[PDB]
RNA sequence: GCACGUUUCUUACUUCUUCACGCGAAAGCUUGGAGGUUACAGUCUCAGGGGGGAGUACGUUCGCAAGAGUGAAACUUAAAGA
RNA sequence: AGGAGGGUAGUUCGGGGGAGAACGUACUGGUGCGUCAGAGGUGAAAUUCUUAGACCGCACCAAGACGAACUACAGCGAAGGCAUUCUUCAAGGAUACCUUCCUCAAUCAAGAACCAAAGUGUGGGGAUCAAAGAUGAUUAGAGACCAUUGUAGUCCACACUGC
């Protein structure tokens, strides 16, 4: 998948966090990029990203997938709710 | 017995040729099939069980209706043949052609010949084994 | 935990009820135009 | 009057109000089959292949 | 026909004549 | 005797068709709680092409009438359907070519509910020496889309009547083949039946408009 | 009509219809185009089987469609074959 | 002995595993279809004798009008093509004639 | 296959009840035993807690399912065809 | 853009009833061999050793069963076969 | 390497495979009208249905299987096999290339997966045809070939079997 091809990328040569609480983390020190978040979410957890987002002017990309295949597009054997890109590597 | 059309004027009916090879049908109705005038077959006229296909029997069959059919009103005739259909011959019997001739020489109008054999598209089995009838 | 997920849930709920409400208004001028 | 004709139901009022006395043990359903919008009324298939 | 000389009965049938011995053997040792 | 029961009655067609009665037939009469207008009601009749609008192939199709109201000694219709008769299909087809068929499901703006079928074949060139003409299925894919896209949106903008002349004097016919040979050459393409599927409720004053002025009924 | 041939040194005709991999000396069948695309007066090499995507530097704009065998020019632009060597 | 190269069917070696049957159009019987003997006939509904006679009393085929005709595609079992006369055993270096058209 | 060749978990019934009916009721008993997907939490957690009541230990939630699986192979058509018709309108 | 007409090329299923050597007991095969083999050697692998008894009996593995795989001999025959 | 593998492209090619939604006539069975004396089946008959309305004609309804003609010394697949339309999912070969890599290969005891029809187990479904069985003929006889029926099966899901 495209989108699949750009985090491999991003793995490589990026800065990235995985996880619900250091995504907000870097969501208020306004060090985002881009959040991807999976099919997963939990409705009152992902509104809540969504409104963090808004406010810190972030662009939102909602993945087709769920947190077992999110995790696994990152080279993990666990599962990630949400996925926070601080510095996009040679990547786009 | 009405109609109340001039003498001069056309009234059609539709009749219907069934010739299988084993009897035949000849059937009268109006344009729709919903009423009809007379009905004769070729086992009406016969006797012998196994003439009842016969080229013989159609003809005469076919006079009956001639007959029958000048007292209801009727002049001209569309014309359906068919033969069994589906899962059979698809060929016609015998008494097709005799039963048409007949119905022409006694004094009656033709138009629109046309064929109704069922055909299908896709069948179910038919009769006899893989073998066939032997 | 119960308490922090009511507050949550009662904040952004009512915050999207409002976003209807200004979205459909807006329409409504821009058919009136 | 509201569900369209081949969809599975459950739980079935045979009179208005009953609250429901049709389809109801273990793994059972009931399918509609047809509206009759001049009379008003509607066509079922019961778990035990009756129609009602 | 369509074969050469079998010399025998059909071979389908001396092959199910066969088939049914061997049943019977099988129930006979069963027996004991 | 049957025929003493029997009362005569006239099939008149709507008003695009050059022939208005093109039939005549027969019914019970009145016996108490049995009303003739009950019977007569809802039959289908049948008739030519050829025979309703006059010197071309028509002569191979049939159109079907069903019966929607009774004035007097006369019986009102409305289209049924349409049909090409067997022995012209078979007389079309040939060997060493493809054959295509297409099913489009079409509605008109009175609400009725139409299912048309068309069939082609494939030609060859004047010049061809090959031994056959067969098609890429990827052409014959192509074939079916851009002829499903004209028939949907000629008719959608349509009434009844309106629907019923364009099939009947082969107007689409002829913008299909038109528009249908530059993705590969055909020959003999034909609309072979039209069903009619679904149906608006009963309007008399539509009934009335679609007919105009009725020729007087002799029987009586 | 008259002349016999020799395996060792094909005639024009001969060679000239073989399949590359089956000549005497296999070699390749492509090469290289002097591409000038409508603006920008820049130009650029286009390799004459080209699948990839291919754009001016500037322009940013396609310049020949990929296809089975030879590439597709852009209808605004024109080219000259390059030599050999 | 192998009586014919093709052994009586048209599926060559390499080529294709099974062709579906279709019923012999006299005994019913299954038959592989590119082994069949399959025929194209037309035939005319009724002979000159009857057409004539039906021709004077229409008034559509009085003048000039053909009448309709019968299209069917028969395909035979090899027993029933053979003893309908449709086929013969033919002689050596003779059973090579294949007539790809008609007549 | 070290401890029992064939019985399987029915190796508690010792030599009773024959051996077609212990079969029958094998493939039955290891589904309703087993650790199922949960699509909400996107764990292998769900066990049966009583025939047809199914809890997931990941994320706390109850669901109603199959006697012995959690889903039943005419739920997932129900399912599509509800969807299909609900869009169809 | 879609077909056709003309000349080349790679892959595939074929035909000669106006197809050559060669091979074979013959029927026939032939760029796709059953050819390039007493002028007998490119590489690997699976079967056969006169006809029957017999794919039978016994033993063992697999199968719910029906069966499947492995697999003899005592005796008897001057032919069976193409 | 006119040995193997991988890449990019024509979103190329084809009854190749898996999922949904629909379509077509036909066989069978019902419903509503019409008519009235036979219909069926065979070499010839009989078993069978029928004034309590069969067969036939028109219109419609229900369910299951099957995709005619086009269809070929044609295509696809390792073989067994594969034929209505549309929407989807992952694959496969051939071709094109001044892309990449650098012997990675051929054949194979043991071992694995797939494998027509019939057959087996558990649930569905049941229109047609039809092993077993019944009846009528034919025959010296006929446990057969012919006729009317008829159960398992024939269809789907999940497991076997490997002839
Ligand atoms: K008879
Ligand atoms: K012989
Ligand atoms: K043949
Ligand atoms: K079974
Ligand atoms: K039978
Ligand atoms: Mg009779
Ligand atoms: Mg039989
Ligand atoms: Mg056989
Ligand atoms: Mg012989
Ligand atoms: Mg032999
Ligand atoms: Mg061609
Ligand atoms: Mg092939
Ligand atoms: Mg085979
Ligand atoms: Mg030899
Ligand atoms: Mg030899
Ligand atoms: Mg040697
Ligand atoms: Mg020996
Ligand atoms: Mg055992
Ligand atoms: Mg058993
Ligand atoms: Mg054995
Ligand atoms: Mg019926
Ligand atoms: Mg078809
Ligand atoms: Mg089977
Ligand atoms: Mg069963
Ligand atoms: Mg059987
Ligand atoms: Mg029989
Ligand atoms: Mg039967
Ligand atoms: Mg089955
Ligand atoms: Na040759
Ligand atoms: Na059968
Ligand atoms: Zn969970």
């Amino acid at each position: 998948d495209t989108i699949n091809t750009k985090i491999q990328l991003v793995m490589k040569s990026g800065k990235y966090v995985l996880g619900t609480q250091q995504s907000l983390k870097t969501l208020r020190q306004g060090r985002s990029k881009l959040v991807v978040i999976s099919a997963n979410c939990p409705p009152i957890r992902k509104a809540e990203i969504e409104y963090y987002c808004t406010l810190s002017k972030t662009p939102i990309h909602h993945y087709s997938g769920n947190n077992l295949d999110l995790g696994t597009a990152c080279g993990r054997h666990f599962r990630a709710c949400v996925l926070s890109i601080t510095d996009v590597g040679d990547s786009d | 017995y009405g109609s109340s059309a001039g003498k001069d004027q056309l009234v059609y009916g539709v009749v219907h040729i069934y010739a299988s090879f084993n009897d035949t049908f000849v059937h009268v109705t109006d344009m729709s099939g919903r009423e009809t005038f007379c009905k004769v077959t070729g086992g009406m006229k016969v006797k012998a069980d196994r003439d009842e296909s016969s080229p013989y029997a159609a003809m005469m069959a076919a006079q009956d209706v001639v007959a029958r059919c000048k007292e209801c009103g009727i002049n001209a005739l569309h014309v359906k043949m068919r033969a069994t259909g589906g899962v059979g011959t698809k060929s016609p019997g015998p008494g097709a052609q005799a039963a048409l001739r007949a119905l022409a020489r006694a004094g009656m109008k033709i138009g629109r010949i046309e064929d109704v054999t069922p055909v299908p598209t896709d069948s179910t089995r038919r009769k006899g084994s893989r073998r066939g009838r032997r | 935990e119960q308490v922090r997920d009511r507050i949550v849930r009662a904040f952004l709920i009512e915050e999207q009820r409002i976003v209807k409400r200004a979205l459909k208004a807006h329409a409504k001028v821009q058919k009136e135009k | 009057g509201q569900i369209t004709e081949g969809c599975i139901v459950c739980n079935v009022e045979a009179k208005v109000g009953d609250r429901g006395t049709l389809a109801r043990a273990s793994g059972d359903y009931c399918i509609i089959i047809s509206h009759n919008t001049e009379t008003g009324r509607t066509r079922l298939k019961l778990p035990s292949g009756q129609k009602k | 026909g369509t074969i050469s000389r079998p010399g025998g009965m059909r071979p389908k049938w001396h092959k199910k004549r066969i088939k049914r011995l061997k049943r019977r053997r099988r129930r006979m040792r069963q027996r004991s | 005797e049957a025929m003493s029961r029997k009362e005569w009655y006239d099939v008149v067609a709507p008003k695009n068709f050059e022939v208005r009665q093109f039939a005549k037939t027969i019914c019970n009469k009145t016996q108490g709680t049995k009303i003739a207008a009950d019977f007569l009601r809802g039959r289908v009749y049948e008739g030519n092409l050829a025979d309703l609008n006059k010197n071309e192939d028509d002569a191979y199709r049939k159109v079907k009438f069903t019966v929607q109201e009774v004035q007097g000694r006369n019986l009102l219709t409305q289209f049924h359907g349409m049909d090409m008769t067997s022995d012209r299909v078979y007389y079309l087809l040939r060997k060493w070519c493809t054959t295509i068929e297409a099913t489009v499901e079409a509605k008109t703006a009175d609400g009725y509910g139409l299912r048309l079928f068309l069939i082609a074949f494939t030609k060859k060139q004047e010049n061809q020496l090959s031994k056959n003409c067969y098609a890429k299925t990827r052409l014959v894919k192509w074939v079916r889309m851009r002829a499903t896209n004209i028939i949907r949106r000629r008719l959608a903008k349509l009434d009844i009547n309106d629907a019923v002349s364009l099939l009947t004097r082969n107007i689409l016919r002829d913008r299909l083949a038109k528009r249908c040979n530059p993705i590969i050459p055909l020959r003999d393409l034909r609309i072979r039946k039209v069903k009619v599927i679904r149906t608006p409720k009963f309007d008399a004053q539509a009934l009335i408009a679609a007919h105009g002025e009725v020729p007087t009924s002799a029987e009586g | 009509g008259f002349f016999d041939s020799d395996l060792s040194y094909p005639t024009v005709r001969t060679e000239r219809m073989k399949h590359k991999r089956r000549r005497l000396v296999q070699g390749p069948n492509s090469y290289f185009m002097d591409v000038k695309c409508p603006g920008c007066k820049n130009i650029t090499v286009v390799y004459s089987h080209a699948t990839s995507e291919v754009k001016c530097n500037g322009c940013a704009t396609l310049l020949c469609r990929p296809t089975g065998g030879k590439a597709m020019l852009v209808t605004g632009c024109g080219f000259r074959k390059k030599p050999d060597h | 002995t192998t009586k014919r190269r093709n052994h009586g069917r048209a599926k060559p070696p390499c080529s294709r595993g099974r062709v579906r049957p279709v019923h012999c159009f006299n005994c019913s019987r299954l038959v592989p279809k590119d082994k069949s003997v399959g025929r194209f006939v037309v035939r005319r509904m009724l002979d000159q004798a009857s057409a004539r006679d039906v021709a004077e009393a229409s008034l559509i085929y009085g003048s000039g009008f053909p009448m309709p005709k019968l299209y069917m595609k028969q395909r035979y079992c090899i027993a029933c093509a053979i003893h309908s006369r449709t086929v013969r055993a033919r002689p050596v270096e003779d059973r090579k004639r294949r007539y790809t058209s008609k007549v | 296959a070290k401890r029992t060749v064939k019985m399987g978990v029915m190796g508690r019934y010792g030599a009773r009840y024959g051996s077609n009916p212990r079969k029958r009721a094998k493939k039955l008993e290891v589904s309703q035993h087993a650790k199922h997907f949960c699509s909400f939490c996107g764990k292998f957690a769900f066990r049966r807690k009583a025939v047809g009541i199914w809890r997931c230990d990941g994320c706390s939630k109850t669901v109603a399912g199959g006697a012995y699986t959690l889903s039943t192979p005419n739920n997932t058509t129900v399912r599509s065809t509800v969807r299909r018709l609900r869009e169809l309108k």
